[PDB]
């Protein structure tokens, strides 16, 4: 999991710094990184309200 | 400086990316060609403006 | 003037590994494989031209003698460290061998530990990896294997890494055994037609050693001929380790299989001195070997039983036979039957040196320790005793004819009247062809062919002695399907068919063949009896033929012999 | 074996025998070899020693009828073709059942290998079995490079030699011997694997037993130092490297940076290239490329912290690197010179890039660009093909062998080709092949032997001057962007119209043949567009076009015409560069003479033959409009209307146009 | 109920101790130093 996670860490930076380098400080991988979280969160929220949705045609019985 | 540059890198042979360099090439002659034959109008119509006077 | 720098580098390259010191045992894989870019490569060229290197191959014993070097230790292990000095400072404890050859070994081995480590026992995974490509071929040993993580954490310990110095310092022992044996083989018989670089480095190696100049009509053979006694009073050393181990080594380490490598490296170590002396004795083959060493030689074999007793052991019997042939070897050619006669009968002084004959000592020694190894029961000493019992017949009959020195030996084991025992021995010798089998046996472990036990220029140079006793002892004992079948498989060795090449080697491998075309008493005894048995007798004339169009493709002039 | 090494010389004694008859014998004794090596791991042998012999007669026989097939391609391959391939199809893609029965044989071998132990003794049985285990590691690269060729998507015998290294990567600690074999055999494997993530070779390796082999091979032939044993390691580990490997890779180039890392040997033996051989030295530039290609950011960081040491060996093997070195002493080592020079321009190149990427390559290339003198003389320039003795000894081999030729020698790309001697030419199989009769030997070293050689070294001169202008190419588009302000500004336009010219001579000079290289049309055209291209962007051409044109005006006249034909981006790049040609000679008289050759052969010719195909036109219509409307802007035109009033309307051109705008 | 335990065990334990599931990391890590270079060549190109 560690080695896994200074990969995922490593990649991040390789790309982060390949499509930006010269303001690592800058409002574009800020926007980019926050709504990646929003993309996320909204994934959670899509994907529970299905498994939600799911449950209720058991009640259907 | 090492930090961001491991960070923005890519898994991939470095002699592909230098390549692009030969579509880059490609894609700014179009557009030089273009200034060409802009600059070369502007030149004859100059040279008519010239030749009314 | 003469450091050990080239031959012990700095601490600090072996450890950083900018220069990995030349461990005997490449030295002895370049000069057994005669590779040629290995031998003519600029660190082993350097290596082998410095004196040093010289002349400890040449007093193998001071590498190993126990001496009191503390301040070169002190100031070679000064300017992970501590573990190094402390595994040596352990070894030099241990074994009576310097502190500077203990850190050195050390080096060795931690510079060796990635071999030491892949030679173990693989994991379970790769047990479960051969299990599934296998789908007879059984040479596994999962009731034992064990996980890496396992594996790995028992090799780190104390006791693992102290047995693994060991059989690293047995190991490097035998590498260096048979590096200068190989070393002394290519010096003394090297090949024609070899690279102008392996020429170069041999004149080089010859003429810093041991003066050997070829363009010199009699190079100095004594630098070269002193090479016997110096090999001949280690085996003493070498027979006394493997009769008892270290008193000063821990008794947990003394288990069954130390004991077993121990004894293994003994016998190994033994062999390779035989062989060296061997090469220096053929090296001056008509001229006899000074008594005064051959006297003491005896006296060892009687008294270690030649070497039966370490060798008596059944889990040994592939190394006990090469070296009882061997011993056999070195003795017929220390005896120098061919030679022995010739004095006898010619009465004529050689000039080489004093042969044994006038010391009635040395004979009485010889025939008590021929007695004795008769008396223990040992077939080793079947073509040994047979030859001295050859001996003791034709100096009887010299004593018949003259009814000088050699009369005192006759006269006082009383062995003039009665010639009882020496005839009963021959006897023994004969019944069964037994002398035969073991003496074939021998030529098959000291020939040229792939069973042989050493290499074929060793086995082209110690057949030379059982042909000679065939050749003086045809003569006594009558033409008989026993002895032509002996000197078959001496001369063949049971090889294929695959193994003949038009290969141009030295003359002096070719020498124990074009004998049988140069001696009379090999030519009109064996050749011609041979050729006039035929179809009747095939097996030997054909047998001959082959052996001959084999080795004499090269030979221009004896190529159309066959 | 000694049947089909006979049949092997198919080019000669023989009365009585016939190509299917050797045909239908090689096949039948394949098949009994099969069955021989198939039912071999069943017998009981009294020892060992036997089945050794055995296995290892088998498997050289194999060997060399796996060889013989795939070294070459003509006709005097065809004797053995029938067997070859029946025993590619039986160790390639065996039935599923009888699939273990064909590899036990190999496993056995290699288990009795890695745990037999270590004597000074016997001697021949040591010597056979390093025979045995080296006939089984070449049989293995033998059908691994087989299996690559001829377009082999799923190889079921990869999912056993993968088991079979995991027990490789011990056995040379048994004998130093194998150390060469094995690793080319896993050279080969990671080439299978590459045309193919794969299986993950750590998993059957091991931590510590992967550990174990790169501490013991890291060294390169350490307490030796051979060539041999050097290069075939640099090629084992630029294949590793090369392939999709990662964590064998990083513990092979960080070492657990570098401090006891290949790599921190590697730059022991760069910054002593002068002396070192320059054959072990190719190696090492190849594992230094491979190394950089793929994992970057560790090699180039390493070089950067110790520049001075490699900048420097650089600057003073381009300095002291002649141009012509084949009238001087040596002419097989000009190969090896030019392909050391060539990587190490790579380098260069790839390390400018880098750099750029980062913005620090502003020194280093001005530093540098003093260095490029052995490039301005042996670079693009291509003629050294010396096709006159290629044509003389193909004549004198065609007259002395009338039925074999000498494009038969071929090789099928089987293996990857030798920067030597034998390059193109199979010298290994012709020495024994061609060597029957007399003629091959030759008095004093003469012959077709020699010729053959110098031949084989031409061709990898011209590969090797290949190699130098793509790298060369790749340094100069990358530095016209990084020289952009002004400075330098002479020299750098002095090279770059060096290279242009170079590059039109060649272009007309005699041509390398299409079937040994690849074709140069469209290769070095856009080489010199690019940099027309970008001068004309910075504006700083010495308008020095009436000697330039005259190249491209020959190259155009000399070119067959191909307006509409296959060579399309060849008629294009050569449209582009003579537009930019005349564009740069309109910013600058004795001009227009000589560039109304154009405007009335070049222009009309083409237009006419466009409008007559079109009944790719757009394009090339629109680039012919463009070259004609910056053609008439060059200043010598416009008194000269008069003259070329008449070789306008000469071919009516209007009438044309006016159709086609209907 | 220790050889449900150790059964449960052994095949997690299997699944974990293979040489392709091992290996995938190993390769995939110089996988992405492949890039790593590449990317940062490539950068150092365009780093205007």
């Amino acid at each position: 999991g560690k080695d896994l996670a200074k990969m995922i860490k490593e990649i991040n930076d390789m790309s982060n710094t390949l499509s930006k380098g010269s303001k690592p400080d800058d409002p574009l991988t800020q926007i980019v990184r926050v709504l990646n979280g929003h993309l996320a969160q909204l994934q959670w929220i899509d994907t529970n309200a299905a498994a939600l949705q799911a449950k209720v045609a058991a009640a259907q019985k | 400086d090492v930090d961001t540059y491991l960070s923005n890198l890519q898994t991939k042979t470095t002699l592909s990316m230098i390549a692009d360099g030969l579509e880059r090439s490609a894609r700014d002659f179009d557009a030089f060609l273009e200034e060409n034959v802009t600059l070369e109008w502007e030149a004859q119509r100059k040279r008519i403006y010239q030749h009314f006077g | 003037t003469l450091t050990d720098r080239t031959y012990l580098p700095p601490l600090e390259d072996c450890l950083t590994g900018r220069t990995v010191i030349l461990s005997w045992r490449l030295v002895a894989s370049a000069l057994e494989d005669a590779d040629l870019a290995r031998l003519t490569s600029p660190a082993l060229s350097t290596f082998l031209r410095d004196g040093f290197v010289h002349e400890l191959l040449k007093h193998p014993a001071r590498v190993f003698e126990p001496k009191d070097l503390k301040q070169e230790f002190e100031t070679k292990t000064s300017s992970g460290v501590d573990t190094i000095k402390k595994d040596a400072l352990w070894l030099a404890d241990a074994v009576a061998i310097n502190q500077v050859a203990a850190l050195r070994i050390v080096l060795i081995e931690y510079q060796t530990r990635a071999h030491s480590h892949l030679v173990l026992p693989l994991s379970t995974q790769d047990v479960a990896n051969i299990q599934e490509a296998a789908g007879i071929l059984s040479l596994l040993n999962p009731a034992s294997a064990v996980d890496a993580e396992t594996m790995w954490c028992d090799f780190e310990t104390e006791a693992r890494r102290r047995e693994r110095i060991l059989a690293t310092y047995l190991s490097e022992r035998r590498s260096f055994t048979a590096a200068v044996d190989a070393l002394v083989t290519f010096l003394l018989h090297s090949a024609p037609g070899q690279h102008k670089d392996l020429d170069s480095l041999r004149r080089a190696l010859l003429k810093d050693a041991f003066a050997f100049d070829e363009d010199l009509d009699v190079p100095d053979r004594s630098k070269l001929l002193t090479m016997a006694p110096t090999y001949m009073n280690l085996v003493e050393d070498c027979i006394a380790r493997a009769q008892a181990l270290p008193a000063k080594l821990g008794e947990s380490f003394k288990t069954e299989a130390f004991e077993l490598d121990w004894l293994r490296t003994a016998i190994t170590e033994a062999v390779h001195s035989l062989s060296i002396a061997f090469q220096a004795l053929d090296l001056d083959t008509p001229y006899f070997a000074p008594h005064e060493l051959l006297s003491e030689w005896f006296e060892l074999m009687n008294s270690s039983l030649f070497l039966e007793s370490i060798l008596g052991f059944e889990v040994v019997a592939d190394l006990a036979m090469p070296a009882r042939s061997l011993v056999s070897a070195i003795c017929l050619k220390m005896l120098n039957i061919d030679r022995t006669i010739q004095f006898l009968h010619d009465f004529d002084y050689p000039d080489g040196e004093e042969p044994y004959l006038l010391s009635s000592q040395t004979l009485n020694k010889i025939h008590t320790a021929v007695t004795n190894a008769v008396n223990s029961g040992v077939a080793a000493s079947l073509p040994v005793a047979f030859a001295w019992s050859l001996i003791v017949h034709q100096m009887h009959l010299g004593y018949q004819e003259r009814a000088s020195p050699y009369d005192d030996f006759l006269r006082e084991q009383r062995l003039d009247n009665d010639i009882a025992p020496v005839e009963q021995i021959a006897m023994l010798a004969t019944s069964r062809g037994q002398v035969y089998q073991v003496m074939s046996e021998m030529a098959l472990c000291l020939g040229t062919t792939h069973e042989a036990a050493f290499r074929p220029a060793v086995g082209a140079r110690a057949r030379l002695v059982f042909q000679d006793l065939l050749k003086r002892a045809a003569y006594l004992i009558p033409y008989q399907d026993e002895p032509v079948f002996s000197l078959l498989a001496i001369l063949a060795t049971g090889r294929q068919y695959w193994d003949v090449t038009d290969a141009l080697s030295a003359s002096s491998l070719n020498q124990v063949y074009t004998d049988m075309l140069d001696d009379e008493t090999l030519f009109t005894q064996f050749t011609m009896q041979a050729i006039n048995r035929f179809p009747y007798e095939f097996n030997p004339f054909s047998v001959l033929c082959r052996v001959l169009a084999a080795a004499l493709i090269t030979n221009k002039d004896k190529a159309d012999v066959v | 074996a000694a049947l089909i090494d006979s049949a092997a010389c198919s080019a000669v004694p023989w009365l009585g025998t016939s190509e299917k008859i050797l045909s239908r014998v090689a096949l039948a004794i394949a098949q009994a070899a099969l069955d021989v090596y198939e039912s071999t791991t069943t017998w009981r042998f009294r020892s060992e020693l036997d089945r050794s012999i055995l296995v290892r007669d088998v498997v050289g026989l194999m060997h060399k009828l796996v060889v013989h097939a795939h070294t070459l391609s003509s006709h005097l391959t065809s004797t053995l073709s029938p067997a070859a391939a029946h025993i590619i199809s039986s160790f390639l893609t065996p039935p599923p059942s009888a699939s273990s029965l064909r590899f036990q044989p190999l496993l056995g071998t290699l288990l009795v290998a890695l745990i037999t132990p270590r004597a000074t003794l016997y001697p021949g049985q040591s010597r056979i079995l390093a025979e045995r285990v080296t006939s089984v590691l070449a049989f293995c690269t033998s059908l691994l490079r087989a299996a690559d060729f001829l377009g082999q998507t799923h190889i079921p015998l990869q999912t056993h030699l993968f088991q079979s290294a995991c027990l490789l990567a011990r056995l040379p600690a048994a004998n130093a011997v194998y150390r060469a074999p094995v690793l080319e055999l896993l050279r080969a494997l990671v080439e299978v694997a590459g045309r193919a993530e794969p299986p993950s070779l750590l998993g059957y390796l091991g931590s510590h037993a992967a550990r174990s082999f790169i501490s013991l091979v890291e060294g390169i032939d350490k307490p030796f130092g051979r060539v041999e044993h050097a290069v075939v390691t640099w090629r084992f580990f630029a294949a590793v490297i090369r392939n999709r490997q990662q964590w064998m890779a990083g513990c092979l180039l960080t070492g657990r940076v570098g401090e006891g890392s290949v790599l921190a040997a590697a730059m022991e033996r760069l910054r002593e290239v002068k002396s070192l051989d320059v054959q072990e030295a190719v190696a090492v530039m190849d594992f230094v490329v491979s190394a950089q290609n793929y994992w970057p950011w560790t090699i180039f960081a390493v070089r950067k912290e110790k520049e001075v040491v490699d900048a420097l060996r650089g600057y003073v093997r381009g300095l002291k690197a002649p141009g012509m070195v084949m009238k001087t002493d040596g002419a097989a080592a000009a190969a090896f010179q030019a392909r050391i020079a060539a990587y190490v321009a790579e380098t260069f190149a790839m390390q400018l890039y880098h750099m750029r990427q980062m913005r620090q390559a502003e020194k280093f290339a001005g530093e540098l660009v003093a260095d490029l003198d052995y490039f301005l003389r042996e670079g693009v320039m291509v003629w050294g093909y010396n096709a006159s003795l290629h044509g003389n000894f193909a004549r004198n081999f065609a007259k002395r062998f009338p039925g074999v030729e000498v494009d038969d020698f071929k090789r099928t790309m089987w293996l990857p080709r030798e920067l030597g001697k034998g390059y193109y030419y199979a010298l290994e199989v012709a020495e024994q092949m061609l060597g029957f009769d007399a003629g091959w030997g030759g008095v004093k070293q003469s012959g077709f032997r020699k010729e053959m050689e110098t031949a084989n070294l031409n061709l990898s001169l011209v590969e090797a001057q290949v190699s130098l202008f793509h790298a060369w190419e790749y340094l100069l588009l990358e530095l016209t962007l990084s020289l952009l302000p002004k400075k330098e500004n002479a020299a750098f336009a002095r090279q770059v119209l060096q290279v242009v010219e170079q590059c039109l001579e060649a272009n007309q000079r005699s041509q390398p043949p299409e079937n040994i290289f690849v074709v140069l049309g469209h290769a070095r055209a856009g080489l010199a567009l690019t940099l027309l291209q970008r001068l004309a962007d910075a504006n700083q051409l010495p308008r020095d076009v009436t000697h330039l044109l005259a190249l491209v005006s020959s190259a155009i006249h000399a070119v067959e015409n191909p307006f509409g034909a296959n060579d399309l981006p060849y008629f294009r790049t050569l449209l582009k560069i003579l537009f930019v040609v005349l564009r740069a000679a309109k910013q600058g008289v004795a001009i227009t003479q000589q560039v109304l050759t154009i405007l009335d052969r070049v222009v009309a010719r083409c237009f006419r033959a466009l409008a007559a195909l079109v009944h790719t036109a757009p394009e090339d219509l629109a680039l012919i409009t463009a070259i004609l409307q910056a053609c008439l802007s060059v200043p010598g035109i416009e008194q000269c209307q008069v003259q070329v009033l008449n070789i306008m309307a000469a071919h009516d051109v209007f009438q044309v146009a006016v159709a086609l705008f209907s | 109920d220790e050889d449900e335990l150790k059964q449960k065990l052994q095949q997690i334990d299997k699944t974990l101790n293979d040489p392709a599931q091992g290996s995938r990391l190993e390769e995939l890590w110089s996988r992405l130093i492949v890039l790593r270079g590449y990317a940062e060549d490539l950068k150092d190109q365009i780093n205007q």
